[PDB]
RNA sequence: UUCAAAUGAGAACUUUGAAGACUGAAGUGGGGAAAGGUUCCACGUCAACAGCAGUUGGACGUGGGUUAGUCGAUCCUAAGAGAUGGGGAAGCUCCGUUUCAAAGGCCUGAUUUUAUGCAGGCCACCAUCGAAAGGGAAUCCGGUUAAGAUUCCGGAACCUGGAUAUGGAUUCUUCACGGUAACGUAACUGAAUGUGGAGACGUCGGCGCGAGCCCUGGGAGGAGUUAUCUUUUCUUCUUAACAGCUUAUCACCCCGGAAUUGGUUUAUCCGGAGAUGGGGUCUUAUGGCUGGAAGAGGCCAGCACCUUUGCUGGCUCCGGUGCGCUUGUGACGGCCCGUGAAAAUCCACAGGAAGGAAUAGUUUUCAUGCCAGGUCGUACUGAUAACCGCAGCAGGUCUCCAAGGUGAACAGCCUCUAGUUGAUAGAAUAAUGUAGAUAAGGGAAGUCGGCAAAAUAGAUCCGUAACUUCGGGAUAAGGAUUGGCUCUAAGGGUCGGGUAGUGAGGGCCUUGGUCAGACGCUUGUUGUAGACGGCCUUGGUCUUGCUACAAUUAACGAUCAACUUAGAACUGGUACGGACAAGGGGAAUCUGACUGUCUAAUUAAAACAUAGCAUUGCGAUGGUCAGAAAGUGAUGUUGACGCAAU
RNA sequence: AUGGUGAACUAUGCCUGAAUAGGGUGAAGCCAGAGGAAACUCUGGUGGAGGCUCGUAGCGGUUCUGACGUGCAAAUCGAUC
């Protein structure tokens, strides 16, 4: 579906009683002329659309991936 | 440059049609397809749309009129008959 | 280069059988039927296409939601700016002209 | 070159009735023909300026 | 299949809330937005239409009645018109030259519209081409081309 | 067409492998419409058919196979067909189909036996059928069978019908604000009735732009050649429906005001009914980034599995040009005594009925959530073997895609992808034949008649008469060149119009780190980088507003990639449109003016037709014509510049 | 003579769609220039018209009175059109 960039609203659509499952991807890309990084993204499947949030930096990744609920069931890889 | 000497825009017809119905044709396609002043705006934007319909680019003002001219020379004096006998009315 | 055939079942080309040929991921041309191209809205009395509305097939249309069917102006969807400003020329003056017939009409009799 | 500020807006017009006709060749064959054009209206300019004086 | 153009011209009902369009011959004079006026008290100017027991001597007109609710009968065709040479106040007649000359008689209360028809000195152009025939005879009916008989 | 192997009792024909060719992408290739009806695929098999043969088959016996809310039929209506009420007709039935028919349902309210009746506001359309290439609500990608797929598996969408809430906006200025405006903001009451838009749409010509393909540079891999040379040749490098942001001509809006008239398309239209200019709005075709989605597909290296198979892995990248072909679209221009469809359906506006506030009532044409999408078709051929021509018969049958080179070219000729290598064969290869050809000298003397063949026949330069309806005749007639190599000249785009102090050098790399400097290489051990990066620097860190010299001319300098034209030397046993491709010409006569049409299967014609000219009838209680009548029709959805007969 | 069937071939009209490489010639209209006192006339560009023209796809078929004429074919094949 669509793609949104906003991490507050993100936590509010994984508990919004209608996502059952949610999986993460891990892309290895480049950037700018320099050496390239770890890139994230994280994909929640809903009833209608499939939403996702895509974070090229592995350093908020961390914090957010703990505030997933555990009766959530993710799809590692 | 005078491209072509006497026959202009029916030379169009090769050699075909013989000489008097080309010229009488080349007559009429003069005014057909010319351009007119409108009574509404006055610019040289009146031409021939349809059988007998004159139409205005600006202002979308269309003029009824005869087949090949805006105004035919055997109806204008129509208008002059009726005005003229318009007038009786009152005085 | 690769060459494409018909998805459909008829095999003639019209206006309602457009087809656009689409680079798939596959590796493979495939062909793409286009629909029909959307016609601007005009106005009813100038005619010509008004702006600021959304222009789609005309049972989609049911779908858009008011934003993109109705400007905040008298006459929203149906008549184009210019067209209602001389319509609200029209109405006032003439009404305006009315009375102004009236007036004279209650002298001139009075004083007959 | 009309919005280039060397010309003025009249002298343009003239030149573009001409290059939609003939007598206008090539790149090259405007660019000194604009040139002359400026250096004859130079010429009596300079001569206008001195004969008043 | 006509070389006069038409006229659509609207008419608010009276009687009930709604607008009736009409096909009018457009008489040559007439433009869009003109102001066609219908009846008794309606002025002399072309385009209007007017029973033939309102107008003074010397008018010409057109699309009138053979009887008065046919809603126009004769002179119809491009450049034509019908020329008022006479009222009968007596048994409320009136008598028209049509375009062919002839000489008829017809009521005073029929109607017809006022100018000649536009379209007209159509038929001065040579048609040239045996095409153009086809394309005027395609749209009219199936009359062309013709065989003669001895052959 | 040939060779070898395999199978088989039995191979010029089956299969496989190796060669040699052809169709040359207006296919001998990929899909379909009508038609066929299981010919589709598998097993076994040769009595019969495949005009030779055959273990081969579109044949024989037995089985399998066609998956739809989105593709279509379903629905609308066109030309037209036709049922009622009616009128004829002995009658089978004929006329008309809205016309001499009182021909219908429908929202609010009543509610609380009213089930749905009843009391008012109402509108009147006025059977039905009729175009799987006319209009039409909604989806794509990857993969998977012996035979299926836009239908199945996976993933990702959107539409319609319905029910209910959750969230947001609205409100004591009870049914929103902003912008001067074009208009915008996800939502941001609203009936009867009326109006408007879409559906809805001619052909041709050029131009602009987009997509697919073609050409090509760098790089990352594989395959080919390598007697000699070639930073060489071929090949993979791809991204969908749907969604967010963003993006164009055209058009419109605010200021401003014009002659020393100016903008402006390849094509001259526009401007005081207000330009040029400055600043904005809008449709979003198309295009760009992102999500779908790189975990998908593709090209490669190792692992070993009689096997059922996979794992580990790398890349899947950055560009350029063009009168290039196909196609789509936009603003235009030319054409008409042709100006070049209807309805279903969907939406909008005017209007104001009706109801409504905050102790909350709406809001289900705002976001989200729940359910369902019925029936029918889906296999294959679509053609010198699946259709029609009694047959597997050189015949006929509608359409989309279409590469490289020479070349004006979808012409001819050769090739890449794909597909065939199929229509009886072997040996000598007499006459006479059918189809291609060549002939010394003359040359139409042959023949009813140069009938058949022949010659010129492409391109560039020169030159062209009689006559004429002045447009043509006319590439008239008639002359000069054409190969290859090395050069010369000409025809464009994009950038830059200064120095000294100054501010940012919004890259600020650089030295210190401050602390997001974190992931990455189950708590902790203590080990690694901090992604070397947000945040401040004493700085050497090619765009500039200010002043100065004086700022200007000559115009310059740097990059880029196309073909076209002309010319100069040299060179070839004077050959050069070298193959293919490709006009014989002139003086006249008879006749039809020309384009066009017919005897589909012996006559394509001076025959018919055509424009032009003239005549005739007709003013509708009519002229011409049809019907067995009719309350019937064709001209006629007509009117004398028209219809009808010549 | 009576009563029925046939326009899937072809004959004509209507509705609905579909198809037509590449060159030649050059009309209006327009622009510039020149001439002249005017009227106006010539020169050079665009421009694409034209039931025009050479010529493929397509439609017919002129000639060889070619081939065949118990044929591939109850009228087809090849060249020239």
């Amino acid at each position: 579906a669509r793609e949104i960039t906003d991490i507050k609203q993100f936590l509010e659509l994984t508990r919004r009683a209608d996502v059952k499952t949610a999986t993460v991807k891990i892309n290895k890309k480049l950037n700018k002329a320099g050496k390239p990084f770890r890139q994230t993204k994280f994909k929640v499947r809903g009833s209608s659309s499939l939403y996702t949030l895509v974070i090229n930096d592995a350093g908020k990744a961390k914090k957010l991936i703990q505030s997933l609920p555990p009766t959530l069931k993710v799809n590692r890889l | 440059a005078k491209r072509t000497k006497k026959v202009g825009i029916t030379g169009k017809y090769g050699v075909r049609y013989g000489s008097s119905l080309r010229r009488q044709v080349k007559k009429l396609e003069i005014q057909q397809h010319a351009r007119y002043d409108c009574s509404f705006c006055g610019k040289k934007t009146v031409k021939r749309g349809a059988a007998g319909i004159w139409t205005c680019s600006c202002c979308k003002k269309t003029v009824a009129g005869g087949a090949y001219t805006v105004s035919t020379a055997a109806a204008a004096t129509v208008r002059s008959t009726i005005r003229r006998l318009r007038e009786m009315v009152e005085a | 280069a690769q060459r494409v055939t018909f998805r459909r079942r008829n095999p003639y080309n019209t206006r309602s059988n457009k087809i656009k040929v689409v680079k798939t991921p596959g590796g493979i041309l495939r062909a793409q039927h286009v629909k029909k191209l959307a016609t601007r809205p005009k106005c009813g009395d100038c005619g010509s296409a008004l702006q600021g509305i959304s222009t789609l097939r005309p049972r989609q249309y049911a779908t858009v939601s008011k934003t993109h069917k109705t400007v905040s102006r008298a006459y929203g969807g149906s008549r184009c700016a210019n067209c209602v400003k001389e319509r609200i020329i029209r109405a006032f003056l003439i009404e305006e002209q009315k009375i102004v017939k009236k007036v004279v009409k209650e002298q001139t009799e009075a004083a007959k | 070159y009309r919005d280039a500020g060397k010309i003025d807006k009249h002298l343009y017009h003239v030149l573009y009735k001409e290059s939609k006709g003939n007598a206008f060749k090539h790149k090259r064959a405007l660019v000194e023909h604009i040139i002359q054009a400026k250096a004859d209206a130079q010429r009596e300019k300079a001569l206008n300026e001195e004969a008043e004086a | 299949g006509r070389g006069a153009p038409l006229a659509k011209v609207v008419f608010r009902d009276p009687y009930k809330y709604r607008l009736r369009e009409e096909i009018f011959i457009a008489n040559e004079g007439v433009h869009t937005g003109q102001f066609i006026y219908a009846g008794k008290k309606a002025s002399l100017n072309v385009g209007n239409v007017l029973p033939l027991g309102s107008v003074p001597e010397g008018t010409i007109v057109s699309n009138v009645e053979e009887k008065p609710g046919d809603r126009g009968a004769l002179a119809r065709a491009s450049g034509n018109y019908v020329i008022i040479i006479g009222h009968n106040p007596d048994e409320n007649k009136t008598r028209v030259r049509l375009p062919s000359g002839a000489k008829k008689v017809i009521s005073s209360d029929a109607r017809g519209v006022i100018g000649v028809i536009a379209g007209g000195g159509r038929v001065d152009k040579p048609l040239l081409k045996a095409g153009r025939a086809f394309h005027k005879y395609r749209l009219k009916r199936n009359s062309w081309p013709k065989t003669r008989g001895v052959a």
